[PDB]
RNA sequence: ACCUUAAGAUAUCAGAGGAAAGUCCUACUGAUCAAACAUGCGCUUCCAAUAGUAGAAGGACGUUAAGCAUUUAUCAUUGAACUGUUCAUUGAAGUCAUUGAUGCAAACUCCUUGGUCACACACACAUACGGCGCGGAAGGCGUG
């Protein structure tokens, strides 16, 4: 699609490779594709706690 | 003139038996080798019970669980089972107080009245009934927020309940074996 | 009681179509000359 | 600037889709933001932007996949997909949404159907989708809707007015809410017969004359013979009317009365305690009823409202398996379960044993590889200790049937194989952090063979005492499983273990930990060893 | 608050009269036509067992029925194997149906409709058949 991309946050944390697709699939988020890496910083305490 | 109306009955009088809140159970035929804790022991693990009694030489105890559910599932699971031998019939009864009250009551044949058990006062929003505990929480709805502590109070379930109750299974069953108890 | 008395019947049934379609609807075309006449 | 561009370039829609994103099982933020996309574009016709409309139609479904249990969006995507002027993919949606409440959903049914007698025109596909529906739906307590919609179809199309009697003679004996109604139609279009031929429509001509001794081709006087027939007539409906109200009013009465919520909310609600009360009576009574199609219903519509506690998956797999005897689907019901519950501990153990049963041990290596794989391969850490007590009682099994024994006697190498045992003293080594230490020391005693106890002690008890780890140490249970492992060891006579134990294992333990390893220790003594028990309390001084 | 109007005519030809050429008219006169109403034709067709449990005409948007026989279920891009074939990916549309559709055929069940009239239970007929009881329905033709 155009400026829209889909990002699974549970598959994003459990550190697989497939967390983010432009196929619509079950347990997909829309999200900007300008704005991702803020997505990413979002989870960021949160991953590292999971690291940790 | 509309064909349609609202039905209407009549009371059924609030015996022990039509009592919706009723929860205790009464459990006759026993034969008198089984006390208090051997009976508790029995009909602990279909819910939590506020008193376990024994009249002496009555043949006969009773059992008052919390939830109406647990008191139901006993009374469907536990008929018929031979505790000493002796089958057991179980039926709905009364409590103590209750019990003496009927008694003098009836000697004196003047009221027969009975009152109704006290209520939960719904809305309750923690409790989860026929639920077991033994010894942070997010408050999620999976879990089991609140429950009632093992005699009483109310204690919120963490999730090291499980580990408990484990842990004190192998416990009484390490022991129970040499004999310290019969429960 | 408004509206409750003009029920419309149920939607009608699909047939599939025996004539031609609107854009295949002609006349005869190639309609051939009259001067091929005059002579014979 | 275009309206999409214009949107997707708003500051809002960045701040909604991040909350969305960030709080996926919420819900409020998912319908804030539905709210917004949709009203951001002020007219919805057909001429709206493409881009835009493809994005409301990819936000829908994705709330549609992260919540299964919402009738309403169902309903309301298909409606709008209804609007925008193509039916084929509503017809999607709508059996979407049904295969979502496996085809047992009263709204969706009811909506389905009112929104399909507009659209198919044509009258052997309507009534089959009407066959199909009151099939899965028809026998719910609050089905009056669906059954108007059938009889008022029937009575609209058909012509011949058999099938209006044929189906009017089910609705009369199923125990609706509405029941009333059904028997005001039937009292009424009973009173207006006119001739006694028309009675062949309500039974058979052999069960007439022999049953209710009615002849229909009684010549001569008809009028009283008919009167005769309507008073006879009239008479079973009221049996039937008694029947069905008693079932109807002690529903009612016992179970219906106390019900308030019949909807999925959210995964952030709360259901009350009578509610969950009366839904477990009602579905006993149910069960208890034998009817299939009612159970499996009625299962189905308590899902709806406590979804979410895994209590009502539990008693649903085991009515399958002890009643119905169907193994395959209780794994279905508990598998589909793993997906809604929050807990998903009692669901798990009850899948593992199932599928132990089942004799699937594939898709039981795969469910272990998956669990060990969601924790990072290091489950050993897990906070919750029901998962990893699982887990390990499974792998160990998979791992006994898969290695050959590596020790005497066929004696499998249950938790000393070097997979396993890692693990367990890895999980050992925090020895406060968790909390499953006395159950796994425990488990780990009972061996009962001489080599294999020579391989515990020295590996797992021999190490500890040389670590010197202090909680391990003042616990009385260790010494009581240390104890009681050299005790019960079947290879060494009853002198060489007590010799052993006085003079090796006491002495080992420090004399400040009396006041903490005493109560076991002694608990011990006087169980096993009454005459050592001198020895015990001159040496603890 | 919006709206106030197409105009003509009412059987037809021929003959006599009245207001050079029309023009109009005649409780004038012939012939044709049309309508209504009476009224007839040896006019033509049709009008259901009870001496029995039937039948005729028309339906079913009725069942058997998933009947018996055939036939259908996308297009583009890219990668991979392959001698056209198979698997996956992006985009585009997309009536539901496949227990459908189409071809064939049969049984069954049921609805509406009618003079269920009167006298008869009868040996007829080559000019082939008394059309020689009362009604009703529908037309054809004739007269007033």
């Amino acid at each position: 699609m155009r400026d829209i991309v889909f990002v699974s946050p549970q598959l994003y944390l459990s550190s697989q490779e497939g967390w983010k697709s432009d196929s619509a699939k079950s347990g997909f988020i829309p999200i900007l594709k300008n704005d991702l890496q803020r997505f990413q910083d979002s989870l960021k305490h949160i991953v590292d706690a999971r690291n940790s | 003139m509309s064909q349609f109306i609202y039905p209407v009955q009549q009371q059924p009088s609030l015996n022990h038996f039509t009592d919706p809140n009723n929860t205790t159970v009464f459990i006759g035929g026993l034969s008198s080798l089984v006390t208090e804790d051997e009976l508790r022991a029995y009909f602990q693990p279909f819910g939590t019970i506020v008193y376990v009694k024994i009249p002496v030489g009555k043949c006969c105890g009773f059992v008052q669980y919390v939830d109406r559910l647990s008191a139901e599932a006993a009374i469907a699971g536990m008929q018929g089972f031979p505790i000493a031998n002796s089958r057991v019939r179980l039926s709905w009864g009364r409590s103590a107080k209750q019990t003496a009250l009927l008694q003098q009551a009836m000697l004196s044949n003047s009221l027969q009245v009975q009152q109704q058990q006290p209520g939960l006062q719904q809305p309750n929003y923690g409790y989860i009934p026929s639920s077991t505990c033994e010894a942070s929480s997010t408050m999620l709805p999976g879990c089991q927020i609140l429950n009632y502590s093992n005699p009483q109070q109310v204690i919120m379930q963490g999730s090291e309940a499980v580990v408990n109750s484990t842990n004190a299974m192998l416990n009484r069953l390490e022991q129970g074996s040499n004999g310290f108890m019969f429960a | 009681d408004v509206s409750r008395l003009f029920k419309p019947r149920p939607p009608l049934s699909y047939k599939r179509p025996t004539d031609y379609p609107y854009a295949k609807r002609q006349t005869n075309p190639n309609i051939t000359g009259v001067a091929n006449l005059l002579s014979t | 600037m275009d309206k999409y561009t214009a949107l997707i370039h708003d500051e809002n829609f960045s701040t909604l889709t991040l909350n969305v994103s960030r709080y996926p099982k919420s819900l409020a933020y998912w319908e804030k933001l539905l709210n917004y996309i949709v009203k951001a574009s002020a007219p919805i016709c057909k001429s709206t932007e493409p881009q835009l409309l493809k994005l409301i139609r990819c936000t829908y479904s994705s709330m549609l996949n992260e919540f299964p249990y919402l009738e309403n969006y169902y309903i309301d995507f298909a409606l709008l997909e209804y609007k925008l002027g193509n039916v084929s993919m509503s017809h999607k949606i709508f059996q979407r949404g049904l295969q979502a409440f496996n085809q047992r959903s009263l709204l969706l049914w009811t909506s389905y159907l009112k929104f399909c007698n507009n659209v198919i025109s044509h009258q052997k596909q309507l009534f089959k989708k009407y066959e199909t529906a009151e099939e899965y739906v028809g026998l719910h307590f609050f089905s009056g809707e669906f059954w108007d919609l059938y009889l008022e179809q029937i009575s609209s199309r058909c012509t011949s007015s058999k099938k209006y009697w044929n189906v009017l003679r089910k609705i009369l004996e199923i125990p609706l809410h509405s029941f009333s109604k059904f028997y005001a139609l039937w009292l009424q279009r009973i009173d207006d017969i006119m001739d006694l031929k028309q009675l062949s429509q309500l039974t058979s001509k052999d069960e007439l004359l022999k049953k209710l001794k009615i002849d229909i081709n009684y010549s001569g006087r008809k009028g009283p013979y008919l009167q005769d027939a309507k008073k006879k007539l009239k008479k079973i409906t009221k049996e039937m009317y008694m029947v069905v109200q008693y079932q109807v009013l002690e529903i009612y009465s016992i179970f219906e009365s106390k019900i308030y919520i019949n909807y999925y909310t959210s995964p952030e609600t709360l259901v009350s305690s009578d509610e969950i009360e009366t839904w477990i009576k009602y579905l006993d009574y149910t069960i208890t009823l034998q009817t299939d199609s009612l159970t499996h219903l009625n299962f189905q519509r308590a899902l709806l409202p406590l979804a979410h506690y895994d209590l009502v998956w539990i008693k649903y797999s085991k009515w399958l398996i002890n009643s119905k005897n169907d193994l395959l689907g209780a794994k279905n019901v508990l598998l589909m379960g793993l997906k809604f519950s929050l807990k998903k501990t009692e669901i798990i153990k009850l899948l593992y044993s199932v599928i132990c049963k089942l004799n699937e041990y594939v898709l039981l290596r795969n469910l272990l590889e998956k669990i060990e794989s969601s924790y990072s391969d290091n489950v050993e850490n897990v906070d919750d200790f029901e998962i990893f007590w699982d887990y390990l009682q499974f792998k160990t099994f998979c791992q006994n049937s898969l290695y050959s024994s590596r020790y005497s006697d066929s004696q499998s190498n249950g938790l000393l194989n070097k997979e396993l045992f890692d693990k367990v003293w890895k999980r050992l080594s925090c020895k406060e952090k968790k909390s499953g230490q006395e159950i796994l020391l425990n488990n780990l005693v009972q061996f009962y063979s001489k080599d294999t106890v020579e391989f515990v002690e020295k590996n797992i008890f021999q190490k500890i005492i040389e670590f010197g780890w202090e909680y391990y140490l003042q616990n009385g249970m260790f010494w009581n499983c240390y104890c009681r492992l050299i005790y019960f060891d079947t290879s060494r006579s009853y002198l060489d273990k007590r010799q052993y134990i006085v003079r090796k294992i006491w002495p080992q333990i420090d004399k400040k930990f009396a006041q903490s390893v005493l109560p076991s220790l002694t608990e011990f003594c006087e169980s096993y060893f009454p005459e050592e028990m001198d020895t015990l309390e001159e040496m603890f001084t």
